[PDB]
């Protein structure tokens, strides 16, 4: 997914300041961060669902 | 129940206590290095404490006698309860390379960082004064020992004495607010009090006694999260500590306190006071970070300066009363927070330099280049450059402070960033258009510090692709409440 | 007679922050001072709990109490410490 | 007569306040807590007078007082005859409450306690202890032996 | 006087409100079994890990262990409780149908 | 809602009646007759106002005849 | 229609008024309900109480009906209102008026909600005046498990009479819609006239105004008797451009349910004639004379019987006549409950020339005065007219009838409290006002509201196979097993009227 | 008042005190102690008294007067004082306080204040430090004290002395709780410092370790609140874990039962119990008593409020 896009780019320019070069075994952990972005947008569906409900649960409360 | 994910991280401190001290004294190991050891342990207490909070979030309300007589657990508390853990852990992360190059026998040190998190814990849910300034006295005890860890260098222990003081002052002048609190209240429950003093009004219905109260407990929250009304010696404590411990104070003192700011007063007082002083001191910490930017030089102490100015910043939610205001607060603690770790750990990525200028830390163009683009990087989201996270959250606040109807206040805010702008580009053209001084060569970090810039770096520019999930975070907080 | 007992109270912990005002160069008389203000909202919290005849008071007179006095040992031991050797 | 002497703890704490010579102030501020104590006494709060007593001029105030010694500074009433057949004396409905219902607020004074102890070790153990006591530490292969001054 | 009711509360069927321990205890799934586990290894690793630089492998991972077993215990006892009790998922209502 | 003696305390009785009027209480204002009642048994301030004028009616006629 | 404010700047500070309790989403409701139909739970709509028939069951579910209350919708085009049954019937009357409409009949009680009421036996003083069960043009029932579905009169008329008739044990309804007549000015009568003088005089009342009430107190000759009379539109002065003071002979504005609470100002002002029906009091002698009558049952308290005639003579001393809308004058229960049973003789068109209406009054009126023990608060009398089909379409055809309602009421709280409750249930079941023991063969109708054959420990075989003999409830009680498989929507005293 | 009846007394148990451990300490030397004073050295007292009074002294220096010599008057007052709330027999408690117990706990925290005090008078670095290090123990060897007061506390039901010593009609607290009576006493040695206890009060050490400025009034006053101290820290050993006023209950013949009397017999031994085992033992030097007192007295007192108040919730004996 596009969040595996973002662990390569963080995992490289890290080790930068090291001036270590390129990428190493360790670096291809975009897997790990593939799932990040899968849960990050199965948040939102829930936060959103909860967020809506928060403005339900407000109205409900409110009377 | 109820009360596991805190009961965790104290019997982790213990545990931890336990081994640190029977582990340093052993002649068989030879009194070894225990911090570091109690690191790594110590950040994963805080992650296996994370993930204990965020698993019983919907079972955290397990029982009245928790809520109503000691502390209430709630959706507002436990995002913000997850992120006080996320900012404690990402500190810690930073914060490993110092144990490693300073000589850290003291195991105790992160025990008490610990302790801290579970004072913070108790401190976002704790629902009666008593509970919340106990909560707030272990979390500020904890980092009043952090501060004179160096004992052999006097320059962290009478740092730590200044703190020590506005620390037990802010403590006892908030105490002094619960007693006048407590004695028109006839209880110290907020819920009770809140019931007391709905729409109090102290010019609609007559309240001399709950005010006085007020006045001392609004007036303690301030010298804790070094607002300028108060700020005294609070930014003195953070040049003369070294940069890893005066960054976790930095960030989770002051997100745990502001958490605790906006339960505290949003729900259980309804008058007309609070949200002006709040406006007052937005303004003023804004122009005095903004000046002090300009007339500090040294790269720790203008830190703490652009973490004051931005303490306005996120003062203003509060200040403007609307749920979309304080929303917008939390964008910008979020912001502030990723940006305050990132610019700490950059600082901390020339862990070779000794105290240094802003000109000494110039010339990073020709070496380490992708590290200055880094540090002007850092700069920009304070300054509210439009591309980086910080203005998406500032303007989040401007346009909630528009709504709200604060011109003024907004009309500051954009004129002290405009303030701010100048040196920050002033910096950036310090970096690498001039004022190079000496084409000083820096050294490497621990991957975690790179990491905590890389993702963090990556996540302020990446913020305007896609922004939704922290709009969508931060509201639901607000509306909890 | 609540008034007598409370006002007293209240100028005790504003002599308590007047001498925090006046003695930032001295910090023993600091610590004093932090003990005493501490005091004058402690025995504030007993009067009030007298007066409203309410427990919370007393509890949290109480806790109060030995949450000052454990402040006194840091702040104390913190000072020796910063007199250093 | 001895309802209106707290004027007593009231200038013996201005003395503290506008005093340069600590063993004044240090003597003052054993007698502001000696007053406050009578005045808690007055009240009928007799826990709290003897706790007030103990936990501060036995403890705080000696505390003080060596920080002085070493370290110089240089009718109509309708008394309602229920609720008097078992008189509850003040610490039997302090532990009514402190241990079973409240018992969270006296939890956290633990931690607080136990926090005042790791803090008044870590910070005055004063390398006297493992803190430093554990060696000089030394390595030989290292080290030079002459072979570098 | 004390009481479980809870905020929030049955959002699930509720299997047995209020488990005694030695019952939600005994209703660990080989999921909960599975995270008790995986979080006294993360411990272990981690507190034997650490100890590699002190000299202290050994005793380090056993109290890096006593911790994960205290938190990965209590993990695994919020998982089986708010399975129990209406809180989580709680697709085991069919050890109650059938026993 | 405990007392120095306990006895159920003095106005945890007026803050019962708060309470329960403050259940789905339309507006802290339409039960500020409890509220009030309430922090009037805790201060016994209502009292002490009339208790001043009291004093202070005897006390004038007292004062005008003392002045005369 | 909004709440009454929120402090918190949120819906953290709650308003709701009445059924404190809470009630949940109308989807989280019906998810609730689905629950129990999966849970097999009784659930039932919150209850006031004020009916002595258990509706709402404190061990059942209880649904908050605040929303409902809150939300109200009324439209002047169709004259109907269509609102949920949770709305209180003074807050849905109210409304109606707003729109510039009335409604034809009242309840008894303003707390109690209005489509409880309707499950109720629902009905209205006036012979010519259709009853509220028969003046509800639409229904929705909550479908057992999830969602409910609409209905109306004419699409379903026996299904909304069994409905009705169940007293919401069949179904209970979601949302409730009521045809609204064209508003009219009813002005209030409140007088003493004798027991025998007023039997006498019933046929002449009901002559002059189609609508009769009548209220019965013991070891009083004279009983206080209240009527209402609609006035003609544009009586007397004809309308005109001002819209007020040239219509405020034909219409004026009144008080109504104007002591929500017991105690009233006790100072005098304007006209300043007390009275215990139109004002709580306008006198501070009256009060402290109203006080003893509380207190002392009429058979003791001489002056009682003084004091209605002293309120009659201050009426006829005060303005002659009190002119209102319909919606804004009408007929309210007071806010104390006192335990209510008796049945109601039927005036059928046929029984009419059997029993004349004059002989109705008097053989019911003979029989409260005849009853072994007297009730103390005062009994009344009301004719109601049948569910007409033309008032509101229905495939039914339904023969014009009319009704007599008779309740005795006799005071709940008391000093050695239920020892009074349990000698008036044995009074309602064998004395002179006996519910089975004479008037089985009458057939006379209980009200729904009050309860059935007290004490139901007594007698249950009345509720389950008398009534059933007495009018044709079978297929009801059929269609109660049909309409909820489940039966969460389950009262005990609806499980002995209907199984 | 009655406080002559109740000090007089006292200052003569004080000053028969010091005759009566040179006469039993010495009897376990195999010597008869002070014999020749008195008929049986009984004048012995009055001889000592009477000389400390009638000697000259060393140098007037009436001058410091509120400093040093209000101090010892203060660790006076405070060690007769605490024995208004001791009561000798039913209803002979001069002031029956209800926190009876807390009380004498605060007086021993007012203790440490006339110790510290009186060694800050004497300008001697030595007999000052020795003043601190006297009253560390003294406050060291007082939570200890602490800690057993709550398990006799746990077991009775109030802090009220005369019900301390009313809860033991059945039994008294020193026959289940032996081993507590054995850590009071050798706390009550410890606190006090006269002791196997004392080497702040080595023979020589002591004298040189409270004052510079004798004149003899202050080593008398030293003393006889070293001794009247050591009657009250007696007459809690007899009130706390003995019977305080309370027979054996077998109701003889004989004896016709006073309460003062059976009190005196137990203060009495337990007074005899201070001087034998100061004959005895050797001293623990100070560094091994402070290591005493929170390594071993502590931890063994903490055990017992956790033990005694266990055995005591699991069956209902509260
Ligand atoms: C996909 C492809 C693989 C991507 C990477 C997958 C993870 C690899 C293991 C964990 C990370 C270790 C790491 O980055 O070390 C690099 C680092 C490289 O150093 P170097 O250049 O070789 O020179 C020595 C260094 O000086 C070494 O530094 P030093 O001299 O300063 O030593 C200090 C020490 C001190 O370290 C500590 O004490 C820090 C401990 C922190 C907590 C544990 C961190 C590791 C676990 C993370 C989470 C695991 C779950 C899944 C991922 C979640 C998200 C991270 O540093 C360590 O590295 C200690 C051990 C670190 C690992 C601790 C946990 C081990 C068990 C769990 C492994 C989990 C693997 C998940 C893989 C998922 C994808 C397949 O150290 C190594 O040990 C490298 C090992 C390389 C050889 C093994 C190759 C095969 C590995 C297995 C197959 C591939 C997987
Ligand atoms: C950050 C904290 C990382 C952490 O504690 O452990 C990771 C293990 O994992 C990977 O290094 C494996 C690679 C991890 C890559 C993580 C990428 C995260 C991307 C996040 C999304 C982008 C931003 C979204 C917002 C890093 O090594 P480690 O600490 O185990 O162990 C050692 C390691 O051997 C060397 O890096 C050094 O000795 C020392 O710095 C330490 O890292």
């Amino acid at each position: 997914m596009v969040g595996a896009l973002l662990g390569l780019g963080t995992q490289m320019y890290s080790n930068a300041l090291r001036k270590l070069p390129y990428m190493r075994h360790p670096w291809e952990h975009v897997v790990g961060m593939g799932l990040g972005a899968v849960f990050a947008n199965q948040l939102v569906k829930w936060d959103v669902k909860l967020k809506e409900d928060l403005d339900v649960m407000l109205a409900k409360a409110r009377a | 129940l109820a009360v596991f994910p805190e009961i965790f991280i104290i019997n982790a401190t213990f545990i931890l206590l336990i081994h640190g001290v029977v582990f340093s004294t052993s002649k068989k190991y030879d009194y070894p290095p225990l911090a570091s050891n109690v690191g790594w342990l110590g950040l994963l207490s805080v992650l296996i404490t994370l993930l204990l909070l965020a698993a019983g979030a919907p079972l955290l309300t397990i029982a009245h006698l928790f809520w109503n007589n000691l502390f209430r657990r709630d959706n507002f508390t436990y995002f913000c309860q997850i992120f006080l853990l996320l900012s404690t852990a990402g500190t810690i992360s930073m914060c490993f390379d110092f144990f490693d190059q300073e000589r850290f026998d003291a195991f105790e040190f992160i025990v008490l960082i610990l302790l801290s998190t579970c004072g913070m814990l108790f401190m976002i849910s704790a629902y009666d004064l008593i509970a919340m300034y106990l909560a707030i006295e272990l979390q500020s005890l904890c980092f009043y020992v952090i501060a004179a860890s160096k004992r052999k260098s006097e320059f962290s222990t009478e740092a730590g004495l200044k703190y020590l003081i506005l620390g037990a002052f802010s403590s006892g002048i908030l105490l002094f607010g619960c007693s006048m609190i407590y004695g028109s209240t006839g209880a110290t429950h907020f819920d009770q009090l809140a019931k007391i003093l709905t729409g109090y009004e102290i010019t609609g219905a007559r309240s001399s006694g709950i005010f006085m109260g007020i006045l001392f407990i609004a007036v303690g929250f301030l010298f804790k999260i070094t607002a300028v009304p108060f700020h005294m010696w609070a930014p003195d404590i953070y040049e003369g500590s070294p940069t890893p411990v005066t960054a976790f104070l930095s960030i989770a003192p002051k997100i745990s306190i502001f958490a605790n700011i906006l339960r505290v007063f949003i729900y259980g007082s309804y008058g007309a006071t609070l949200q002006q002083i709040f406006f007052f001191c937005s303004i003023a910490s804004m122009i005095l970070g903004a000046l002090a930017a300009m007339a500090q030089t040294k790269v720790k102490r203008l830190l703490a300066y652009s973490s004051i100015g931005h303490v306005g910043y996120i003062c203003i939610g509060f200040s403007c009363g609307t749920i979309e205001g304080i929303q917008s607060l939390l964008i910008g603690i979020f912001i502030y927070a990723l940006m305050t770790m990132d610019a700490f750990a950059i600082v901390l990525a020339l862990r070779q330099t000794r105290v240094k200028y802003i000109a000494d830390l110039g010339a990073l163009a020709k070496t380490n280049p992708i590290l200055a683009i880094t540090f002007s990087i850092t700069m920009f989201s304070y300054a509210g450059i439009p591309p980086l996270a910080g203005f998406c959250s500032k303007f989040y606040l401007f346009f909630a402070a528009l709504g709200c109807g604060a011109y003024f206040l907004a009309l500051v805010g954009v004129v002290t960033s405009v303030i701010g702008c100048f040196y920050y580009i002033r910096l950036v053209k310090r970096m690498f258009f001039d004022t190079p001084r000496t084409w000083i060569l820096y050294e490497p970090m621990d991957r975690n510090k790179s990491l905590l810039l890389a993702m963090t770096s990556f996540f302020i520019t990446l913020f305007l692709l896609y922004p939704s999930p922290l709009f969508s975070v931060t509201h639901q907080m607000a509306l909890s409440l | 007679d609540l008034i007598k007992y409370f006002t007293f109270s209240m100028i005790i912990f504003i002599l308590g922050i007047w001498g925090i005002l006046l003695n930032r160069r001295n910090i023993l008389i600091m610590l004093m001072s932090i003990e005493l203000m501490l005091l004058a909202v402690n025995s504030n919290f007993l009067v009030f709990s007298v007066s409203l005849d309410d427990m919370m008071g007393q509890v949290f007179a109480l806790l109060v109490l030995t949450v000052a006095a454990a402040e006194s040992a840091i702040g104390l031991a913190i000072f020796v410490i910063t007199f250093r050797v | 007569i001895l309802s209106v002497l707290s004027s007593l703890a009231l200038v013996s704490g201005l003395m503290v306040v506008r005093a340069k010579n600590p063993v004044h102030s240090v003597l003052f501020f054993i007698l502001v807590f000696c007053d406050t104590s009578g005045l808690l006494l007055l009240l009928g709060l007799d826990f709290f007078a003897m706790i007030f007593l103990v936990v501060y001029i036995g403890a705080i105030a000696v505390l003080f007082l060596f920080v002085v010694m070493m370290f110089h500074i240089q009718s109509l009433r309708y008394t309602v005859y229920a609720g008097k057949v078992r008189s509850w004396t003040n610490l039997e409905t302090l532990g009514n409450l402190l241990y079973t219902y409240y018992f969270v607020w006296f939890l956290v004074p633990s931690l607080i306690l136990l926090v005042a102890m790791i803090g008044a070790i870590v910070l005055t153990m004063h390398r006297t202890t493992k803190v430093k006591r554990q060696d000089v530490f030394r390595r030989n292969a290292i080290d030079f032996r002459r072979t570098i001054m | 006087n004390t009481d479980i009711t809870a905020l929030e509360k049955a959002q699930y069927p509720v299997v047995d409100r209020n488990p005694a321990f030695t019952k939600v205890v005994g209703n660990f799934s080989t999921l909960d079994y599975l995270r008790f586990s995986t979080i006294t290894g993360i411990s272990v690793t981690v507190g034997y890990l650490s100890g590699i630089k002190p000299g202290i492998k050994g005793p380090s991972m056993v109290t890096g262990g006593l911790i994960g077993l205290m938190g990965g215990f209590m993990y695994a006892y919020q998982n089986s409780a708010g399975r129990l009790m209406g809180f989580f998922p709680n697709d085991g209502e069919v050890a109650s149908y059938q026993k | 809602g405990w007392g120095i003696t306990g006895n159920k305390g003095r106005c945890y009785d007026f803050w019962m009646d708060f309470s329960e009027c403050m259940s789905h209480c339309r507006e802290p204002k339409d039960c500020t007759l409890l509220r009030e009642d309430y922090l009037e048994c805790l201060h016994h301030s209502k009292e002490f106002q009339r208790r001043n004028r009291i004093y202070k009616e005897e006390q004038r006629k007292l004062r005008a005849a003392s002045r005369k | 229609e909004d709440l009454h404010t929120v402090s918190n700047w949120s819906g953290t500070h709650e308003v709701q008024t009445r059924n404190f309790n809470q009630p949940e989403n109308l989807a989280d409701l019906e998810a609730l309900v689905k629950e129990s139909h999966e849970k097999k739970l009784r659930i039932r709509p919150v209850g006031s109480g004020l009916s002595p028939n258990g509706i709402g069951l404190s061990r059942s579910g209880m649904v908050n009906l605040a929303l409902m209350d809150k939300v109200l919708e009324v439209d002047k085009e169709k004259k109907r209102v269509t609102v949920q049954a949770g709305i209180r019937v003074q807050q849905l009357v109210d409304a109606i008026k707003d729109y510039g409409l009335t409604l034809q009949n009242f309840a008894s009680i303003r707390e109690q909600q209005i489509g409880g009421i309707i499950q109720v036996g629902a009905h209205g003083t006036g012979a010519r005046l259709p009853p509220i069960d028969e003046q509800v043009i639409s229904m929705k029932l909550v479908t057992p498990a999830k969602g409910t579905i609409e209905l109306s009169r004419e699409k379903d008329p026996e299904l909304f009479h069994l409905a009705r008739c169940g007293l919401g044990g069949l179904g209970v309804v979601a949302e409730v819609t009521l045809q609204c007549v064209a508003r009219h000015e009813l002005v209030e009568h409140t007088y003493v006239s004798n027991l025998q003088e007023i039997k006498k005089n019933h046929k002449k009342l009901l002559s002059a105004n189609k609508h009769v009430k009548y209220l019965y107190i013991p070891y009083t000759d004279t009983v206080v008797v209240v009527t209402c009379n609609p006035v003609s539109k544009w009586s007397g002065p004809p309308k005109d451009k001002p819209k007020y003071t040239t219509d405020e002979a034909v219409q004026h504005v009144r008080d109504l349910y104007r002591e929500s609470i017991v105690k009233y100002r006790v100072q005098d002002s304007g006209k300043k004639s007390p009275d215990s029906s139109e004002p709580d009091i306008q006198e501070l002698s009256f009060t402290e004379l109203r006080d003893k009558l509380l207190a002392l049952d009429p058979l003791n308290d001489v002056h009682v019987a003084k004091v209605n005639q002293a309120e009659a003579e201050f009426w006829k001393k005060s303005e002659g006549y009190r002119v209102g809308w319909s919606d804004e004058i009408l007929g309210f229960d007071c806010g104390g409950q006192q335990w209510v049973s008796e049945s109601c003789f039927p005036a059928g068109t046929l029984a009419n020339p059997s029993m004349k209406d004059l002989e109705y009054i008097e053989e019911l009126k003979k029989l409260i005065e005849k009853e072994a023990i007297p009730a103390p608060a005062p009994i009344e009398q009301r004719w109601t007219a049948r569910s007409k089909s033309p008032i509101s379409p229905a495939f039914s055809t339904s023969e014009d009838d009319i009704f007599s309602w008779v309740g005795i009421i006799m005071y709940l709280p008391t000093a050695d409290p239920r020892q009074r409750k349990d000698i008036t249930d044995e009074f309602f079941h064998y004395r002179h006002l006996t519910q089975k023991q004479l008037w089985d063969q009458f057939s006379a109708y209980e009200h729904w509201a009050k309860i059935e054959i007290p004490k139901d420990k007594e007698e249950l075989e009345a509720l389950q196979a008398r009534i059933r003999k007495r009018f044709p409830v079978d297929a009801y009680n059929k269609a109660r097993r049909e309409l909820d498989p489940n039966r969460i929507l389950s009262n005990n005293m609806v499980e002995k009227l209907f199984p | 008042a009655e406080i002559l009846g109740i000090i007089l007394p006292l200052l003569l148990g004080v000053a028969f005190l010091v005759l009566a451990e040179r006469k039993v300490m010495a009897f376990v030397q195999r010597r008869k102690g002070p014999d020749v004073v008195g008929s049986f050295g009984l004048l012995q007292p009055l001889a000592d008294g009477l000389k400390l009074i009638l000697k000259e002294p060393i140098s007037p220096s009436s001058a410091n007067f509120f400093l040093f010599r209000m101090a010892p008057v203060a660790t006076f007052m405070l060690s007769l004082v605490a024995w208004a709330v001791v009561p000798f027999d039913y209803g002979m408690v001069l002031s029956d306080l209800n926190i009876g117990l807390l009380y004498l706990f605060a007086i021993s925290s007012l203790g440490v204040y006339g110790i510290i005090i009186a060694g800050w008078s004497s300008n001697s670095k030595y007999a000052f430090l020795g003043a601190l290090r006297s009253a560390a123990q003294m406050v060291s060897y007082e939570v200890s004290i602490g800690l057993i007061l709550i398990t006799v506390l746990i077991c009775v039901g109030s802090c009220n002395l005369s019900e301390i010593v009313m809860a033991q009609k059945q039994i008294w607290f020193g026959i289940p709780l032996f081993p507590v009576l054995v850590m009071f006493f050798i706390s009550c040695l410890a606190e006090t410092n006269r002791a196997p206890f004392d080497l702040p009060e080595a023979e020589a050490e002591l004298v040189a370790g409270y004052n510079v400025e004798y004149s003899s009034m202050g080593f008398a006053l030293f003393f006889l609140g070293e001794y009247a101290n050591m009657i009250l820290m007696s007459g809690l050993c007899t009130l706390f874990f003995l019977g305080g006023w309370l027979p054996i209950l077998d109701l003889p013949i004989f004896k016709k039962i006073p309460g003062s009397i059976w009190f005196s017999i137990k203060v009495l031994f337990f007074l005899f119990l201070y001087i034998w085992v100061r004959a005895a033992f050797p001293r623990y030097r100070y560094d091994q008593l402070m290591g005493l007192g929170w390594k071993v007295f502590l931890p063994l007192s903490l055990a017992w409020v956790v033990s005694v108040s266990g055995l005591l919730v699991t069956f209902q004996w509260l």
